């Protein structure tokens, strides 16, 4: 995938005092950054095997999610399998080791606020202040950590920048970023909202180790073509090939396991935003 | 922000917006979908 | 006098063999400027219809835009189209048996002339 | 038509004075040689010019009225018939 | 044909005053997503 | 979604003066994708037909594809064509006398829009 | 077999909102080879006509070439045109009131496919 | 173009403004664009590294008093004290920071010194310092009231 | 007249009206009759 810009005639370019190559390269670097990030996010929040849904995020639901990941449970307690942690340390509380586990939680900004305007979160932040554990998080307006798992405000998906998606993203504008060769099924936030509406929303994720697999080159190539319109114009293009896929691990033989059509290390976190 | 201008004429600062364009996929030539670089500007006039 | 125009144009030609089924003939990008769709029947059919229309890459959004009975053996869509998520030109043949009256199989050829979404600025 | 109201074809000449018209912009026309057409088999040569041509006709920078204001600086028309 | 009344005009409308446009165009993009920190080559990375 | 499309297109315009004879208007390559043939009569004919069709570069393989009587003065072929050794578009006027009703000679203009046989691969 | 052909082609697409007035849709250069003009009505009009035609850049040289009543909602010019000083494609709607039967405003889209006056020499 | 009105300056409104700046919402929580920050730094939440935005929020001194008399402001100051965050602000009478953004007591606009305007500033007086060549429209504080 | 200007910006040719005011005489000081410097301007935009 890639994008390009073609300039005005050199007379016009130096008339309006634009250095087309420089500005175009900068703008295309920004575009490609946002595009690869949207690739990762769209693959991440694609069809969800297990997702929790609370009408507003709270440490209740974060704890439930870290819970289901740590022991491998589904929303209806279908008991799939435990999600591998980002980091799995082991410490003894009194005299017994317990193997505490760490994950990552990517929260939509509306979800990050719903968590901020959440009572139990307020008392948790108060307790961290008393202990002096998450120091630098109330000062900085961040979300600190919960149950050893960092909670991250990823952002909002829009035209301008990448962030955690939501049900206002159109179906086409979401499927643009799915490989369609690395995904077996498509479930967009429109479709997910219709799904959980059978019994506007905003998507977040709980992420374990190797939740999303990137194959290929992370590097980006630029192409500068000064010889357009005999030379009056130049064309600047930017291109990269990269395979993104949410780890799914179908099978090898016909044997059925609890891993087959299951997101290896992702739990969905749906919540109303407005 | 200070915009020290030699000859102290009226100034015209400019910004460029995001590239909100779906590019080209695969072997498709760049040119099958060109993006557009939009520039925004405003004029600052002096006062004595 | 100054405007923006589409300067890039492609033609896609695809053949299918005129018996019952659904075929995905032409793929179009979002914002494509479809300006000609033409369908042609090479051979002598005896019974059946061909319906060309638009459908999604995945979901079942088929809707015929040009229907061709046996007799006229050629048709062109009367309307012009900007591609808005209906990125498949598709053709379905609901009624058809073997070639008929010829012994040689009946062909259908679809040609799609469309302009790419890219624009350039020109003044005259 | 203006002369007709105040059918014969007319021909236009002029008495001109100093700085009758003003050629703003460089005198350097630019040439573009692209020997890359057809994979380099063919060449394309283009010429381009940015040129501001304006008949000298100045405007007052304030509300003061001047004889020079809104008048051709150094041009007087001379119109005859085509014969 | 009123002569020398109050003007009521800005410093614009003064044709003696010429406009200058800035060479430096400033990008309106500043946000940076966290995913680069998540992404890594180790087996224990989120991406 | 991936395909091969024709990315190169030409238009050939040729005039003849609308009196009895055969004219070789447009030359087409093998594999050309002829997508529009249009014939126009500039003037007021009084009697005659114009038949445009395809013929070989050398041998006598003429076959009319569009016939135009006097009255309508304009026509377009209803069919699309892939050039298979019939590499001449030709027009013949079998009946025609002097201009008629005008005093100024009657023109015929043929425009042929065709896509070159070359293809490129694109996915959308 | 050798000829000169037009190798450059543009498509201009312009929308207007289908109520009384005159709109200058497409600008064409001198010597342009206008090979397709198509007009489309998006919505459900209740009363009115749309007339597309050619007019000068300045002077009042308007002359309709395609008239569209309410019912058919789509049309294409039956004739091909070489631009000779009539360098504006224009459309006028003399009768029209508010949208009608829909509540959503009625659109008209005009697409003009034309070949540039430039020619190149090719032999086949 | 974008302004929030509250009957008093509480920490809720300050943080709401920070949120609208960071994420880019209009005063009717419609999407405009993320306001560029005074500073943008990288801070590690656990192993993750995110980007934090520091704005400058200039408060009229009436608003600075209204904020000092805010229960939530006192809770936040207590928490800052417990955590050992920005210190010597209540002691030295300042307002500290909120969501990484310094809160400034600017002053009151009077004939003597400069500060943030009131609805008491005359339209003529307020316009006297507007160029009127650098504005699209004039909305003086009385007009805003 | 050729007005070669760097940067090829739209130019602002500019002239003065000739001073047609009676000056001062004898001991009368200048300020008793100041002369007016009247300026006239035109803008030349480029054409490509």
């Amino acid at each position: 995938f890639g994008n390009s810009l073609r300039s005005k005639i050199k007379a016009y370019s130096e008339l309006e005092r634009i250095d087309f190559i420089k500005e175009s390269v900068d703008s295309l670097t920004t575009w490609m950054n946002e595009e690869r990030d949207k690739r990762i996010v769209a693959s991440l929040t694609n069809d969800f095997t297990n997702y929790l849904y609370n009408a507003a995020m709270n440490v209740a639901t974060i704890r439930k999610a870290i819970f289901h990941a740590r022991n491998g449970l589904k929303a209806d307690n279908s008991k799939a399998f435990p999600i591998k942690p980002i980091r799995a340390t082991m410490q003894s509380v009194g005299n017994v080791v317990v193997q505490n586990t760490s994950y990552i939680i990517l929260l939509d900004s509306y979800q990050a606020n719903q968590l901020k305007a959440d009572s139990e979160f307020k008392e948790l932040r108060k307790l961290y202040a008393f202990a002096g554990e998450d120091k630098g998080m109330l000062y900085s307006g961040l979300l600190g950590v919960i149950d050893n798992c960092p909670v991250i405000d990823a952002g909002v998906w829009n035209k301008l920048n990448v962030g955690m998606p939501n049900s206002s993203i159109s179906d086409s504008d979401f499927t643009r970023y799915l490989n369609k060769a690395n995904v077996s099924n498509i479930v967009t936030p429109m479709q997910l909202k219709e799904k959980l509406n059978q019994e506007d929303i905003s998507i977040g994720c709980l992420i374990g180790a190797s939740a999303v697999l990137l194959a290929g080159s992370k590097e980006t190539r630029f192409y500068i073509d000064e010889t357009v319109d005999a030379g009056r114009k130049s064309l600047v293009g930017v291109d990269c090939l990269l395979g993104v896929s949410k780890a799914r691990y179908q099978s090898t033989d016909g044997v059925v396991t609890p891993y087959d059509n299951q997101d290896y290390a992702v739990i969905g976190l749906v919540s109303n935003m407005e | 922000r200070l915009f020290s201008v030699a000859s102290q004429q009226p100034f015209r600062p400019r910004i460029k917006a995001q590239l909100t364009g779906s590019g080209v996929s695969g072997n498709t030539d760049f040119e099958a979908n060109y993006d557009n670089l939009e520039i925004l500007s405003q004029t600052i006039y002096p006062d004595a | 006098m100054k405007q923006k125009v589409h300067s890039v144009s492609y033609l896609a030609k695809a053949e299918f063999e005129y018996k019952n089924g659904v075929y995905d003939l032409v793929a179009l990008p979002t914002g494509a400027e479809v300006i000609k769709i033409s369908l042609e029947v090479v051979g002598l059919p005896t019974a059946g219809h061909v319906s060309v229309g638009f459908k999604d890459e995945s979901k079942k959004n088929y809707s015929s835009i040009l229907t061709l009975p046996v007799n006229e053996t050629s048709g062109v869509v009367t309307k012009d189209y900007t591609v808005k998520s209906d990125k498949i030109v598709a053709a379905e043949v609901k009624d058809a048996l073997a070639e008929g009256s010829d012994g040689r199989p009946v062909k259908c050829v679809l040609r799609a002339l469309y302009f790419l979404p890219s624009v350039i600025e020109v003044e005259y | 038509e203006k002369l007709n109201q105040e059918n014969k074809d007319i021909s236009i000449g002029c008495l001109i004075g100093a700085s009758a018209v003003l050629l703003a912009g460089s005198k350097e026309t630019r040439f573009y040689i692209d020997e890359t057409v057809d994979a380099g088999r063919k060449s394309l040569v283009g010429v381009d010019c940015l040129l501001g041509v304006s008949k000298a006709r100045y405007q007052s920078t304030d509300g003061v009225v001047t004889p020079y204001d809104n008048q051709d600086y150094a041009v007087i028309g001379l119109v005859s018939n085509m014969e | 044909e009123k002569l020398n009344n109050i003007n009521f005009n800005n410093i614009s409308n003064n044709p003696n005053l010429g406009i200058e446009v800035g060479r430096e165009i400033q990008n309106a993009s500043w946000v940076k997503s966290p995913f680069f920190s998540i992404t890594g080559t180790g087996a224990d990375r989120g991406v």
